[PDB]
């Protein structure tokens, strides 16, 4: 009865919606047509895909998801194509005109006029469940729909729900590596409704996992694809206790109560790390211990920042596969009597540990190895204040000179905004580095 | 309206000798005119409604709705002229349940049609000025078998020339009639 | 589903959008009878962009013809792929106007300006989401700048949002092309600076060394000089028409450069260039492509980026490659000129990415500058116009086709304000 | 504060139907529109429902 | 013109364009009157 | 044309009303007079004309 | 005018692109979302129940 | 209630406005946005 | 056992009852001849056929039609089509000169020349069936014959036989489309002469299909072929419980006593559930609250009139397919506990369900789909009462100078009818509003 609703905003959004329920159809082994393949019934009255899967007529899922954009392509690449009559017709909906990387655009002109509509298709498929636990919000900052729309969506969700909880997964933008200009300007201004429209920010840096990918699975020309399966790796790991039965296991309210000290730090980190290529994953001591180090080492982290300069609060650490509870003890034991890693004082337990007896599988084409020992580290820690600052220096470079500002007024949000979203982000700022001390 | 009032007599609603005789009534036009002049008949001021469209040009009893004219006289006595045109005219009463019919007797119908809500019957008046007397008390009695407990509202549409609208308790004929209730007809 | 309408006026414009339509058409499998036989249904997929479909197959262009001669549209539709465009988009008058600004703004483009503005208002209400508007014209001729100038000033007071793209050949420093050009070019940016959402100023002249130095070619011809105007524009609009891993459509490249609104003069450039004989010589890889963007030479106006400073830049790859590569190569190529960058944009590139490379290639790039190095184009063009103008030379035309001096004075005042918030652009730092 | 227990609000609907309920679409009048816009909401115009929407005063 | 087939006019063009005729446009081949049509 | 000019001035008295300058009065007995002092066949030309008249002498 | 969110005509009586690398006219998203799957034909499916 | 002294204009006196807080790692970025620039490498002089 | 007769006047009505028939030709498994097949069998067992045909020995099944309109061509279509052989040719019957859009021409002219003949087929009808349970006499409101001789023949079946439900579908002229310039005067003076002898007058609204067929049936193009299939499911919703085994049978007399309750307001708006499209259709569960509520959105409502400006009278839910009562039980509850929805004060009991178990079939070449739940509404309402505000103040309009009064003049009608029938329906308005009150 554990359904949680994906949606999914922005072409990050979809692409990485794209790449997510690839790894949930071949989780639940069903073909790219909501039927499950021939002569493959499920039997063993196996209810793993009641939660994101829904039946609807002899032996067909529709997922429980809700494709978003302002903009045709994407979302018509996946209607016409493959993935053709998996997704129902009306829950993939896409505008006219794109939010132009604009978060007025977004906001006030073109957001305003497919937001009902999107809603009305979240209700329905609400109404289509039998008790909800949440919500899965996909966005990338960046520029337009992913900033201005998902702050409408995030706005209005808050005050329509809000017994559920919405974890929303955001694609920071990168120290130095961007698509756009005006990236600091939209990230500054979606800062205040990732902060007071959300219950946990899963955050992630595309040069991070650009890295990840460079070093981990040796691949050396990574694309799009590669960054999207990882993030679906992340999440399938995250919601694989609410699908699976196994050992002790968390909930998406267990997580949270476990994870968040405080209603205004909600910004965890997440590192799924037995990354690897097979080639190397013929050489390696793929252990507990050995995957626990990897997910705490700096350099295997989604977002570039040094947890070194900073101090851990908690860590939930979501383990997969032939996993008993002594080995994880002893990792974390290991990683408490290591020196480099520092805890908050005010937490001495500061880890939740949830076990699941499903390992990972690897899609084909992909990049990943098929490992039985999965681990998905959720850490909440200070060291986000880099990225926050780096952000700050940006948006403080920019706005000096009153750069792109009168596309913005122009199209309809009215100056005070931008320095309100800066002291909204200077106050979680000095949040975050009061509550490290 | 007109509740805690002496109604033994007679009770004049439109007099149209006064200063402002549509006071408590509501005047809708739509493609005729309401007005006073000197009718060349009587010689007098009379009050007149013409207009095509009869349905649309009316004035009713009370100035506004979720307001009764709570009259408990049965007989209602009209000083009508005749026009020659579509006269029409509406009262709604209450029975003794808590319905509320409408009698509504025009010169263009053809034949009695009774409805639940509605009456529906005709009249032929004569040339002229005519009395239009209009019992209540038999017509509720015959036409749905209630009883006559008041009035809620009078219309009078279009195409008309009023002098006098009141109501009375019994028939009360020329003779034993007052002095202004008369139809007074000079040479 | 966004659909632009394509407006040519003049002879320089007429000629470059027919090689336009011919290219847009070879691309998207479009043959010269209007019927269609691409190979893949991509191709027609989003074929509604740029084509009104008529009875049957037949997909005639979103495309107005603008000349006060028939002449050039006379040639055109008597040569390869000019019976695909509507005879009732053909709009032309009787005079023609003898390289006056003047003339093709106040004298005989007034009574046909009439005519285009039915001809485009029935043809954008034809439209579905109708993104905006794209002109080709130059600012060096009389029917191409002046009636250019009226239909952008008439078409901004019809439709105030929507955008405004214009491919604005410029005149060159060397050789003349017209002796009247500097009039010319000072009246007409006078009304593409408070009118226009972006402008690409082409060179002729940086075009002939592009076509004659990195492509050899030894006779280059105006068929391929408009064909790399033409495939520049292509450059610009394929997110539109096909879809990719990071789309970028017109209104996104607007508001990704333009940091405020009278700055709105860009440099455009494409960047597969093979010299005949090289291609077994050439590479073909990213950072090469990157490379071959982010050469001065292979800018396709006379200013240099090098001596100026680059405000915003965006780079469109069209094809298959990664996002390593790009990204990568964007950031090295600012880490390593930081000096022609402005400081106080961090990271001041937009990357696009489609997914169809042309025809015959594996991966195309257009780029698109924003330097303000730019302002030397303006420079040059207000010290010809301060050169004429003191002496009065050729004024004598402008003078008795009804328009005054102060016209003059005013289009010269506001270049010389333009050349200001440039070089204050260029030289305002960070801190 | 919304998902603390002492805090329940008499609007933001149970059902779908309630949901299309209040809209503003007038089936008397409204000429021939689609499913984006016979579903408008209030908030989305922003009328004076009694509602706090964001943090900012 | 010429008598209307269209029939042979979506028959001999290409099946992509054909096919979005059919799809904007039920009444292209519209043929209620083809069974009482007598060729 | 002018048979619906008259005068719409609610219950008010109008003092003019022994000059005669009235037209959608005016008409109206010029009609009635038309009907009356007329023929049999008057009614009909009369509804073919204007098309608002109905009779007075039925 | 056709309307906001919903799919046209013209895009859904589409084919899909080549999902094979080897073919010029093929997407990212077609060559990695379903080129195990090239000759795809999806099924369709009815409702079951009666009263 | 009400009253004769409720007459008199109290204003709002005066409201703060509390700076912003400047991240201690302010410094760190603004070395490590220049510890990679240089100056005319690729493109040339 | 029990037999309804069904009466088509007019253009409209002709097109509609070729649909209808069509629809129940295909649903009892009768071919377009009036023979069975052979080699198939698809009629018999849940098959209660003789309703609505009639066995003439050999094994023909005629209908229990009678195609009136006075004008060739549209009965010469349904006498040379595919249904050539179905009906007996006194059953098509034709006039020779046209009604004209004209009330007058078609109540004091040519019909009545030809009234005499139908009511004679009629008779007949009547003589052959064993206990006649009532008329369905479809035509519409705008002019001519459907206002005229249909109203006329109404009154004259009122004389003759009396006392048998005479239902009337009527399609209804919308707000502002309009086919024709004296639509208000053929609608009020067919309501006048219609009021007191149509025991029931469903109203359905070919802009509200057109408003159905564009948003919930894709088809950008919709007509005439696809109004009449809807009326024509709805009808057969309205009369399978005549024809097929239910849990609640409901005939033709309860829908005269449980959505008339005063004799001056018998005109519910109908409503069909689910109207969705073959491409959707499978990828939604379609269950009985999901169609519940999508049949009780204003928007999807058959008559262009939204209930939210008035309170309900009367709802009849006729459920067919695989519906259970405890589930129609909890969608009614869910319903009524809404305060959106409003019902008059007098009628705490609001509703009347029919439950059948046969589901209904889709028509090959149509735009339905193959569903097994289908919910058709028959709502009394006090809501409609604007729309006979609306054409009140067309006919005014028309009426203030005697537009086209002439025409009617001069075929017979005396000019008091206009002001009789106006005067008429001003008391059905106050009837309404005095019933909402
Ligand atoms: N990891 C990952 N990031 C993506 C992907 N696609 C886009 N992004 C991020 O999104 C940013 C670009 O802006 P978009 O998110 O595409 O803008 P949008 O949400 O589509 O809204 P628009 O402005 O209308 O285009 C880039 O900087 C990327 O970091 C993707 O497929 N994978
Ligand atoms: N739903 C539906 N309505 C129709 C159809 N044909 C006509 N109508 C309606 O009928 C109205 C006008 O009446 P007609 O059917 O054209 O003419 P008639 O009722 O046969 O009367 P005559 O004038 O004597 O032919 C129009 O406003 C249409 O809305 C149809 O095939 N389906
Ligand atoms: N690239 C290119 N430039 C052209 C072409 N034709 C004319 N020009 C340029 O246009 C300028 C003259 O403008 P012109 O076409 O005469 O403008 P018009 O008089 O208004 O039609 C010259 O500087 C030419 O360099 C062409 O086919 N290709
Ligand atoms: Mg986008």
């Amino acid at each position: 009865m554990r359904e949680c609703i994906s949606i999914h905003v922005g072409q990050a959004g979809v692409q990485i919606g794209n790449a997510c329920w690839e790894l949930y159809c071949l989780e639940h082994g069903i073909q790219p047509d909501g039927q499950m393949p021939s002569d493959k019934t499920i039997g063993g009255g196996d209810d793993s895909f009641n939660t994101f899967f829904s039946e609807t007529g002899a032996g067909k899922h529709v997922p429980r998801a809700v494709f978003v954009d302002l903009e045709p392509t994407v979302v018509d690449e996946v209607r016409t194509g493959t993935y053709r009559q998996l997704f129902h017709p009306e829950q993939l909906i896409t505008g006219k005109e794109d939010a132009a990387n604009n978060y007025a655009r977004g906001h006030y002109t073109i957001g305003k006029e497919i937001v009902d509509l999107v809603l009305d298709r979240i209700r329905k498929l609400a109404d289509q469940c039998t008790g909800l636990q949440g919500f899965l919000i996909f966005h990338s900052f960046g520029g337009g729909t992913g900033s201005g729309f998902a702050s409408l969506l995030m706005e209005r969700l808050s005050v329509d729900y809000g017994k559920k909880s919405k974890l929303e997964f955001a694609i920071y933008p990168a120290p130095q590596i961007s698509t756009a200009v005006v990236e600091p300007y939209n990230t500054i201004l979606t800062t205040h409704t990732t902060l007071e429209h959300s219950d946990c920010a899963f955050m992630v840096d595309n040069e991070a996992i650009y890295d990840i990918c460079r070093r981990n699975l040796d691949i050396e020309r990574p694309t799009y694809t590669n960054l999207n399966r990882l993030i679906a790796q992340i999440v399938s790991s995250i919601t694989a206790s609410l699908r699976f039965d196994g050992a002790l296991n968390v909930d998406l309210t267990e997580f949270q109560t476990n994870l968040v000290p405080y209603p205004r730090i909600h910004f965890p980190l997440a590192t799924y790390a037995p990354v690897i290529s097979a080639e190397k994953a013929y050489h390696e001591q793929l252990s507990v211990a050995e995957i626990t180090n990897a997910c705490f080492e700096p350099a295997n982290q989604m977002v570039k920042c040094d947890p070194r300069h900073g101090k851990y609060m908690a860590c939930c650490m979501l383990y997969r596969g032939d996993v008993v509870p002594k080995d994880v003890n002893a990792a974390i034991a290991t990683i408490k009597t290591k020196r480099t890693i520092q805890f908050v004082d005010w937490c001495p337990t500061g880890f939740k540990v949830g076990i699941n007896y499903q390992p990972p599988t690897v899609v084909p084409g992909g990049d990943l190895a098929k490992v039985q020992r999965a681990v998905c580290m959720l850490s909440n820690t200070t060291a986000i204040a880099e990225a926050w600052a780096r952000l700050d220096h940006k948006f403080d470079l920019m706005y000096a000179k009153r750069a792109f500002v009168h596309w913005y007024v122009g199209e309809g949000m009215e100056e005070g905004e931008f320095s309100e979203a800066r002291e909204d982000l200077a106050a979680l700022e000095k949040d975050y580095e009061e509550v490290g001390v | 309206m007109f509740k805690n009032t002496f109604q033994s007599g007679f009770l004049s609603i439109l007099y149209s000798i006064g200063s402002k005789p549509l006071q408590i009534w509501d005047k809708k036009v739509r493609n005729g005119h309401i007005k006073r002049i000197t009718d060349n008949d009587i010689q007098s001021l009379v009050l007149e409604i013409v207009g095509t469209n009869v349905s649309t040009t009316l004035i009713e009893c009370p100035a506004d709705a979720r307001k009764t004219l709570g009259i408990k006289l049965p007989f209602l006595v009209m000083i009508i002229k005749n026009l020659k045109k579509y006269f029409t005219f509406e009262v709604q009463v209450l029975d003794d349940k808590n319905v509320r019919r409408r009698f509504r007797a025009s010169n263009y119908q053809s034949t009695t049609r009774v409805k639940p809500f509605i009456c529906t019957m005709p009249m032929r008046l004569d040339d002229g000025w005519n009395q239009i007397q209009f019992n209540l008390s038999d017509f509720t009695r015959r036409a749905y078998g209630t009883n006559y407990i008041e009035t809620i509202r009078v219309n009078i549409h279009a195409n008309c020339r009023i002098r006098r609208v009141y109501f009375s308790d019994r028939l009360y004929s020329e003779d034993e009639l007052p002095a202004e209730f008369k139809l007074y007809l000079p040479i | 589903m966004r659909e632009i309408v394509h407006m040519q006026a003049g002879q320089c414009g007429n000629q470059i959008g027919a090689k336009f339509w011919e290219v847009i058409s070879d691309e998207h499998g479009i043959d010269p009878t209007g019927t269609y036989h691409g190979d893949s249904d991509l191709q027609l997929e989003r074929i509604n962009v740029y084509y009104n479909e008529a009875t049957g197959g037949k997909y005639v262009p979103r495309a107005v013809l603008v000349d006060l001669e028939p002449g050039t549209m006379d040639s055109v539709r008597s040569g390869p792929f000019g019976q695909i465009f509507r005879p009732d988009n053909f709009v032309f008058g009787q005079s023609g106007a003898g390289n006056n600004w003047a003339k093709g703004h106040y004298t005989e483009g007034a009574e046909l300006v009439d005519s285009v503005l039915d001809v485009v208002r029935k043809e954008a209400e034809s439209c579905d989401c109708l993104q905006g508007f794209q002109l080709t014209h130059s600012l060096g001729g009389g029917t191409g700048s002046g009636m250019g100038t009226l239909l952008i000033s008439k078409i901004r007071e019809e439709y105030p949002d929507r955008i405004m793209n214009t491919f604005s050949v410029v005149p060159s420093p060397k050789v003349s092309d017209t002796v009247v050009e500097p009039y010319n070019a000072t009246l007409s940016v006078h009304q593409l600076v408070e009118n226009t959402d972006e402008t690409y100023c082409i060179d002729n002249e940086a075009l002939y060394d592009i076509c004659f130095r990195t492509l050899k070619l030894t006779t280059p011809t105006y068929g391929d000089l408009n064909h790399l105007v033409s495939a520049t524009m292509s450059g610009v609009t394929t997110c539109l028409r096909f879809p990719g891993q990071l789309n970028a459509d017109l209104r996104k490249l607007a508001v990704n450069m333009v940091p405020f609104p009278r700055l709105h003069f860009f440099m455009p450039g494409f960047a597969p260039l093979t010299s005949r004989g090289s291609q077994q010589y050439r590479a073909l890889t990213v950072p090469e492509l990157t490379q071959q963007m982010f050469d001065a030479k292979n800018m396709m106006a006379a200013c240099d980026p090098r001596h100026g400073r680059y405000l915003t830049v965006a780079a469109i790859f069209r094809g298959r490659m990664s996002m390593k590569e790009v990204d990568e190569q964007m950031l090295n190529v600012q880490n390593k000129n930081s000096s022609y960058f402005v400081e106080w944009i961090p990271n001041n590139v937009k990357t696009a990415v489609c997914d169809i490379p042309p025809r015959g290639l594996k991966m195309s790039a257009t780029f698109i500058g924003n330097s303000t190095a730019i302002q030397e184009l303006f420079k040059r063009i207000s010290e010809q116009f301060t050169a004429m103008f003191r002496r009065k030379a050729f004024l004598h035309w402008y003078t008795g086709e009804g328009m005054d001096e102060m016209e003059f004075t005013e289009a010269e005042s506001n270049m010389n304000d333009l050349v200001s918030e440039y070089q204050q652009y260029q030289d305002a730092t960070a801190e | 504060s919304r998902r603390e227990v002492y805090h329940h609000d008499p609007k933001a609907p149970r059902d779908s139907l309630d949901f299309i309920l209040k809209a503003n679409y007038d089936h008397h009048g409204e000429l021939l529109k689609n499913r984006s816009e016979t579903l408008m909401q209030p908030e989305t115009l922003g009328a004076n429902h009694g509602r706090i929407l964001k943090n900012r005063v | 013109g010429p008598t209307l087939d269209t029939t042979h006019e979506l028959r001999s063009l290409h099946p992509y364009v054909a096919r979005s005729i059919k799809a904007r446009d039920v009444f292209f081949d519209d043929h209620t009157h083809d069974a009482k049509k007598h060729v | 044309t002018f048979k619906n000019n008259n005068l719409n001035s609610g219950d008010s008295i109008d003092y003019g009303q022994q000059r005669r300058e009235n037209i959608g009065d005016l008409i109206h007995e010029v009609l009635v007079a038309f009907e009356k002092k007329g023929g049999d066949d008057a009614f009909i030309n009369i509804k073919y004309m204007v098309p608002t008249h109905e009779s007075s002498v039925l | 005018r056709l309307p906001v969110g919903e799919p046209t005509a013209h895009m859904s009586a589409t084919q899909g692109p080549d999902a094979n690398l080897m073919k010029f006219y093929s997407t990212s998203y077609a060559t990695s979302f379903g080129v195990k799957h090239e000759p795809f034909v999806p099924r369709t499916t009815k409702h079951v129940g009666t009263g | 209630q009400e009253s004769i002294y409720n007459l008199i204009p109290q204003e709002e006196v005066k409201q703060e406005k509390q700076a912003r807080y400047t991240s201690k790692f302010r410094g760190n970025v603004k070395v490590e946005e220049k510890t990679k620039k240089t100056s005319s490498k690729t493109m040339g002089p």
